[PDB]
């Protein structure tokens, strides 16, 4: 809830415990997107 | 009488399960009365 | 027809 | 095919029924004269060969004035004249008067008309009993009618949308008395009892609709919207259809525990409408807000056991799933350990119809959250001492005794309410 | 003859009304919206629907 | 008392075992009565005139 | 059906009497009886004679099929049935529709319906 | 609340006592 | 000429079946009026596997539509392909099971099961040869689970040798729709273990995952999930309906997939599922299809195969393709991921090839994997069932329908035994 | 050239006969004015079986209408085909039988039976060769049951060798119309057992069940039930009127159906009865006809065959069909349902084929089953008759007509003995 009550972030990433969301930068014609790859409750090893 | 013996064994298992459920219910009542005592005190 | 099918008894 | 018989008992019952039937007529296009210029009305209306639609309702009261108001008002050509049943003497806020002496013949005639109505129904999902816990007509006569229905009809699902006395504000004095009596009566008869408080709905109207002078018409309009959202799955198709029988199976964990809090969302006036998105997650959060609940009962004190959500309008199952996931992840909302799911989502494609002249605005999405939660034990705790404060001095006891009660009846009712308190504690705790 | 044929006509008209309701719901697309794809294009073949 | 016969019983006989009683009557039919059952198990027909 | 960058009845000079009595001919009745006798295998001969798997056969091919079924059938009767099956076609009527129509109009007694 | 619960228990005891006296 | 009897059960089962029949009719070139309008001989060559001919050219599904409430199949009839179905095959009651497996199996299902069995027997006796039955339904629902399990038991009794295929929508791991999902799923899995020969496990949340991550959809309704399930249901049996370079029927798939009779639960996935943007960009090749199918994200089962071990796995490809290319790709998959494959089976892959790709797609491939990964799904369902059953919440609704409490314990024991077998074959060592 | 004398008795019998004559005239292309308008040689080929040629081209039924009240036959003349019958064949009394078998058989039936027999003899002598008589009436009514049984006895006396066929509407199990139905039925069964060579049992409630479940009609009047009965009565004798690939007359049917003289009560049905909506959804094939024909729901008798055993069963098919196909269907039915067929008869099916299907229907099949299941119907009638007779309720009305009390018990004894014979051959074992 503090991290954000976003339905997408809370549910869609959590499904299969994939914890990754795909955000496009525009239409499908741009076809490029961002995989957040965010595991809630764990530091990435880079910042660990 | 193999079927009868199997049925008797199933009945014994059923009685064991019912006894376990009753013990669990008694444990739950004990737990809630403990918590009620704790909060009231 | 309770017992109308016995073997022949007491030939006499 | 999915017919539901509506009973409205007492002044509060008949007054909420006025709003309910106005809402249903508007929703299905039925003019107040009775007919409309498919077959979705069969849940609430039975059509005749002439094309006129008559509701499957019964207006029961021991006072003639309230029913004569309906007989004179706009919906005089809609209802069945014999279905409107009126008494001669009011119960005078006496549960004994409404349950032992005056109510006998009136309830016998009520069973007669209810039988005529039920004989006209192919299927029968159940009864919707709308009365006022806290009044002799509502409490006593409603309890007697529910007892007779349980005796004869049997397993038909009876949903009691009761109005309970508010914690501090009230309009009667013997209201805790007949409230305790009616609660003891309906603990064992109604299948699902929905609690409603005038104080809570007044607060809702004050803060959300910005009505500084709320009235019974506004309260009944809100209650009618809640009931329409509850029954929308019977009349209009949509994804995740929910049934009257499914309410109890998904919502009642134990037979004793069937009292439920109700919260409708969004409650917004015409002026401030269309100023926010009103998305699915936002309206779900608004429904789960402790303030939006139609009972003066903080859900934070207790733990939710089951929550049935009725979504109306442009709602998609993924939106409801994400919203309920967010609600589960919310730490303020606390559920019981033995119900990991605790959620029953049902969507419908019919947006809530808006009554012209009402204060609600036209919203394309709506949520009715009806929850079985152990927090409701708080209101029973309040009535349990509001009763016992007078019962210590036996105030107003002679009034009830005069019409065929005993001190034993009060004792049994109060003991039953205490047992209900104990049961609520037992289910709430692990 | 009028009695029999009126009874039969009522039955046939009820059947025709039900059939017309189903056909209208099929054609206009409002029926079975529970099982209608969110996006117009065919998901598997990535083709626009007719 | 067996009353299925509606006419005069011309002849009545026992089986050699005795569990069955054969009654030939004016009714053209020969009825075999099961004594333990008290019921006409078989009703032989085929005689155009009285038995 | 490929693009092509007149009526079958008009072709071959089929008379109106032949068109009317196409299904009433005794030879055609025998053909319908044989087709009904070979249930679901009635189109097997037509399939074997159809090399392109196009579902359509020419007049010569379907006359050959009908002669393989019943020797006595002439080409005029087959052409008449072709015309009554597909009125406006430049030959190549579907043999499945041909067989289905003939079996549907099959008649038990040659004296009746002829 | 506990007081009035125990009062109803006392009333039941009194009714039992009267029945025993009868 | 090996017919299949399709059955739909419950709301979810009926809607999935409607979408599946829409897909099959589209593949065979059947318009909603039933007349063939496909213009391809192979479409009508084996149309008898699913359809029967009417008096005219009409072709009607061999489908039997089961429910206790009428509104669902009113919607089914109102759907785009609602009038293809034989009206006599719609068997529905009057009052639905309130998400109560007890109601759907014992009280209300008992009366309607006789009519259901009559319709099923009438459809089966008309078949020349019967490959078997396929029942599409949802675990975690009253009428669906109850009537489906009861009908599966009856059909197993009547036709023991005939194949039984199930498409069960297992209740989702994270976000559950109804409260009594654990109870219904636990009671249904026990029946499916004993009766169902071959079972596909499907998850709404897994489908939601595939539709956000592969398909990249925005607000996908249940129609899309049903569409993907329909794709899998068609692709599993396309070998019966179309000529194949190396064809494989349902019995062949079951024989090559099931090592031991109780281990008949399978996860499935479909390829190629791609978003609209990258469609021009993605390379349509056998290696690409294999890479997609062996991905955990492609699975329509919630359990990820990485945790478990692949006992067996069948891949049915569709399209004019190189059998060497297919076999080399799947052998390479085995060699690369030997840690995920069971050691005491030298080859864990059953390759089938069909010569007809689905309409619109240059190629396709459906995957059916028997892996010990589903152990965690059954474990989670047991974790919920035990949590409710310890306090006996909602148990009275089932008990009032006339089923003993002992049935719940027996179902839990059977389900736990299945989990134990899956763990045993996950950690079994050769020699 | 094998003539049949049709006789109608009572209100129900007269209405059924009028509908039957309408159906037969429609089948033969006969308008209500008597002129032939069929344009088919086969329709006129054997028209003399049912009709006689008048001075002109008019064709008149060989029908004799019997009643004690004139209102029913006034409705008969007002019916659609009320003008075909000769006015001399209407034999009517003045005081109708008050649902009293004694009144219709002894007091009021005695006087009018003179005219009835005079007309019957006049019609029978004019026939070149007489197959026999068919009497349509309803058990459980005064004039119909009583007077008809009296006529049947007289005709059996006069023409012992000629065939006697009866279509009796036995009182229905659940909903009974008149109170004295058990009395009238018990008295009429005793006469039919001794006199009628061949008897068909019909039930209004069974007709309602079939017309509500199969035909899916919502408001079926008595006209529809008479329509179904008329279809059966036409189909039984279509072999006389039309060429057949394997023809079978009434005497052949009785010979192949009746093992023992007292077991001549038959339960009949007609196929294909298809609902209007599913007319396009039914494929008219011999297996489909057999599937509907052997279904217990298609039987127009209340008793279901599943309880009893089929002693014999005749099936008269009509239409262009294979003798091999029909014979294999019936043999396969026997093999599948060997439990429901009597063991000590090697073949329990009498199959006949006619080349003339009914107008509009490409194929049809009428079924005539001699089974021990009718035992339960006679048992129920006994359960009612004994209950009323123990307290002798309504017995005074029959007593005041000059009927001895012993006659009731004699009829009950005969009907109970018939039940006993049915049970004996239901549980008879070979060797
Ligand atoms: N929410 C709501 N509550 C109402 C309304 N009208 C009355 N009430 C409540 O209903 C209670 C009394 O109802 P009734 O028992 O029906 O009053 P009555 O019709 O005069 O009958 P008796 O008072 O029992 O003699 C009051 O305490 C109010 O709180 C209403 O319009 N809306
Ligand atoms: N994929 C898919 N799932 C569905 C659909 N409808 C319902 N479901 C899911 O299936 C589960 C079981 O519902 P169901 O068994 O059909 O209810 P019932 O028919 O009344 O027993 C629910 O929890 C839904 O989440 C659908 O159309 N498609
Ligand atoms: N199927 C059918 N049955 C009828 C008709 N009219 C009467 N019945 C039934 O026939 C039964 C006996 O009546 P009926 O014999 O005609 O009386 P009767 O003429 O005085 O002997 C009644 O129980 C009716 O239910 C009809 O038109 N068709």
């Amino acid at each position: 809830d503090a991290r954000g009550s976003n339905p997408d972030e809370v549910w869609t990433a959590s499904l299969r415990d994939a914890w990754e969301r795909i955000l496009p930068l525009g239409s499908i014609f741009s076809g490029l997107a961002i995989k957040i790859r965010d595991r809630p409750g764990e530091l990435p090893a880079t910042r660990a | 009488p193999e079927l009868e013996s199997m049925r008797e064994r199933v009945r014994q298992q059923r009685a064991i399960r019912e006894a376990q459920r009753r013990r669990d219910h008694a444990a739950l009542t004990a737990s809630i009365q403990k918590r009620n005592l704790q909060e009231e005190q | 027809a309770s017992l109308n099918a016995p073997p022949r008894r007491n030939p006499y | 095919m999915r017919e539901v018989i509506s009973i409205h008992i007492g002044q509060a019952g008949i007054q909420v029924g006025n709003a309910c039937w106005e809402l249903y007529c508007l929703e299905h296009g039925i003019q107040p004269d009775g007919q409309m210029p498919d077959d979705a009305f069969n849940t609430f209306f039975s059509e005749t060969g002439a094309g006129k639609h008559v509701p499957r309702c019964i207006f029961l009261d021991l006072e003639p004035t309230v029913v004569d108001e309906v007989r004179t008002g706009t919906y005089r050509q809609l209802f069945h004249p014999e279905q409107l049943i009126s008494g001669k003497e009011d119960a005078a806020n006496n549960f004994a008067r409404g349950h032992y002496t005056i109510g006998k013949e009136i309830v016998d005639l009520a069973l007669d008309r209810i039988r005529k109505l039920a004989d006209n129904c192919t299927g029968l999902q159940g009864f919707l009993v709308f009365n006022a816990v806290g009044g002799g007509t509502g409490s006593g006569l409603g309890s007697l009618l529910l007892e007779r229905l349980s005796v004869d009809y049997g397993k038909k699902s009876k949903l009691g949308f009761t109005v309970y006395p508010s914690p501090q504000v009230s309009t009667a004095v013997v209201e805790p008395y007949n409230s305790v009596l009616s609660t003891h009566s309906l603990l064992e008869h109604t299948d699902v009892a929905v609690m409603l408080d005038n104080e809570a709905i007044y607060d809702i109207c004050r803060r959300s609709l910005d009505i500084e002078r709320p009235t019974y018409t506004n309260l009944n309009r809100l209650i009618a919207q809640v009931i329409s959202s509850l029954t929308a799955s019977l009349r209009f198709d949509g994804a995740l259809n929910v049934d009257i029988t499914e309410f109890q199976t998904n919502l009642v964990p134990y037979p004793r525990i069937h009292f439920m809090l109700s919260s409708y969302a969004p409650i917004i006036s015409a002026e401030k409408a269309y100023h926010e998105q009103l998305s699915v997650a936002e309206i779900t959060n608004a429904a789960f807000e402790p303030a939006s609940m139609m009972v003066k009962c903080d859900p934070r004190h207790g733990k939710y056991m089951a929550c049935c959500l009725m979504y109306r309008g442009d709602v998609v199952p993924k939106d409801v799933n994400a919203s309920v996931a967010t609600i589960k992840t919310k730490r303020t909302i606390q559920f019981v350990d033995w119900c990991p799911t605790g959620f029953k989502c049902g969507i419908n494609y019919q947006p809530p119809t808006v009554v012209p002249g009402g204060d609600l605005a036209k919203v394309q999405r709506a949520v009715c959250m009806i929850s079985n939660s152990t927090a409701i034990g708080e209101i029973f705790s309040r009535l349990d001492h509001k009763f016992d404060l007078m019962y210590a001095k036996r105030a107003f006891v002679h009034w009830y005794v005069g019409e065929g009660m005993e001190e034993g009846e009060f004792s049994e009712a109060r003991e039953d309410l205490a047992a209900l308190e104990k049961d609520f504690e037992e289910v709430g705790a692990e | 003859y009028h009695r029999e044929r009126s009874n039969w006509e009522t039955q046939a008209q009820a059947a025709a009304r039900e059939a017309a309701r189903l056909e209208a719901s099929r054609t206009t697309g409002t029926g079975a919206k529970r099982n209608q794809g969110s996006e117009s294009y065919n998901i598997i073949s990535l083709n626009y629907n007719n | 008392t067996f009353t299925d016969h509606k006419q005069a019983i011309w002849s009545v006989r026992f089986h050699h075992l005795g569990e069955v009683v054969a009654s030939g009557s004016l009714d053209h039919t020969v009825r075999l009565w099961d004594l333990p059952a008290g019921k006409c198990r078989m009703a032989l027909r085929g005689h155009v005139d009285s038995v | 059906q490929p693009q092509q960058p007149v009526p079958l009845a008009q072709s071959l000079g089929l008379t109106q009497d032949e068109v009317a009595g196409a299904l009433s001919h005794p030879m055609v009745h025998e053909l319908a009886r044989s087709l009904y006798g070979k249930a679901s295998g009635a189109t097997s001969v037509f399939v074997r004679n159809d090399l392109t798997r196009c579902g359509q056969l020419p007049v010569r091919d379907m006359t050959r099929c009908c002669q393989a079924l019943v020797p006595g059938i002439s080409e005029r009767q087959v052409a008449a049935v072709m015309a009554v099956v597909d009125p406006n076609s430049a030959g190549g009527v579907d043999y499945r529709a041909f067989v289905q129509k003939l079996t549907e109009t099959g008649v038990a007694n040659p004296r009746m319906l002829h | 609340k506990e007081k009035m619960m125990m009062s109803l228990e006392r009333d039941k005891l009194a009714a039992r006592v009267d029945a025993l006296e009868q | 000429m090996r017919e299949i009897v399709h059955i739909q059960g419950g709301q979810c089962g009926n809607q999935i079946g409607a979408k599946f029949w829409e897909v099959v009719s589209d593949e065979h070139g059947i318009d909603p009026t039933g007349t063939y309008h496909g213009d391809s001989d192979l479409q009508l060559e084996r149309i008898n596997v699913y359809f029967n001919e009417a008096t005219g050219g009409r072709y009607v599904p061999r489908a039997i539509l089961m429910d206790l409430e009428p509104g669902t199949m009113d919607s089914v009839r109102s759907g785009p392909y609602g009038q293809i179905f034989r009206p006599d095959n719609f068997v529905f009651g009057q009052t639905g099971a309130g998400n109560n497996w007890a109601k759907g199996h014992y009280t209300e299902g008992a009366e309607l099961i006789d009519s259901v069995l009559d319709v099923v027997r009438k459809e089966a006796e008309s078949c020349d040869c019967l490959q078997g039955f396929q029942v599409c339904h949802s675990l975690g629902g009253g009428t669906g689970s109850g009537m489906g399990t009861l009908l599966i038991s009856k059909i197993r009794e009547e036709y023991p040798d005939r194949m039984m295929l199930t498409f069960s929508v297992v209740p989702s791991p994270k976000v559950s729709d109804t409260v009594v999902e654990p109870y219904n799923a636990t009671l249904s899995v026990h029946q499916l273990v004993e009766n169902a020969d071959e079972c596909m496990v499907l998850d709404n949340e897994a489908l939601y995952d595939i539709c956000f991550r592969t398909l990249k959809l925005t607000t996908p309704t249940f129609g899309d999930l049903n569409h993907l399930i329909s794709a899998v249901m068609s692709g599993i049996t396309c070998c019966l309906r179309f000529p194949g370079q190396l064809n494989a029927d349902l019995r062949k798939l079951a024989v090559n997939l099931i090592p031991f009779p109780r281990l008949h639960f399978f996860m499935v996935g479909f390829t190629p599922l791609t978003s609209r943007g990258s469609q021009q960009y993605r390379a349509l090749t056998v290696p690409e299809l294999t890479q997609q199918m062996w991905d955990a994200k492609n699975m329509m089962c919630a359990a990820d195969p990485r945790h478990g071990r692949y006992l067996t796995a069948s891949a049915l490809f569709r399209g004019r393709m190189s059998t060497k290319e297919v076999d080399e790709q799947m052998l390479n998959v085995q060699n690369k991921n030997s840690s995920y494959f069971v050691e005491w089976i030298p080859n864990n892959v059953k390759s089938s090839v069909c010569d007809i790709p689905p309409k619109g797609l240059k190629m396709s491939a459906t995957f059916i994997g028997n892996s010990t990964a589903i152990q965690e799904m059954f474990k989670r369902v047991s974790e919920q069932f035990t949590a409710m059953f310890r306090r006996k919440a909602f148990l009275h609704w089932y008990t009032g329908e006339g089923m003993d409490e002992m049935e719940f314990t027996e179902a839990e024991s059977n389900m736990n035994d299945l989990v134990s077998e899956y763990q045993q074959y996950q950690d079994a060592s050769a020699e």
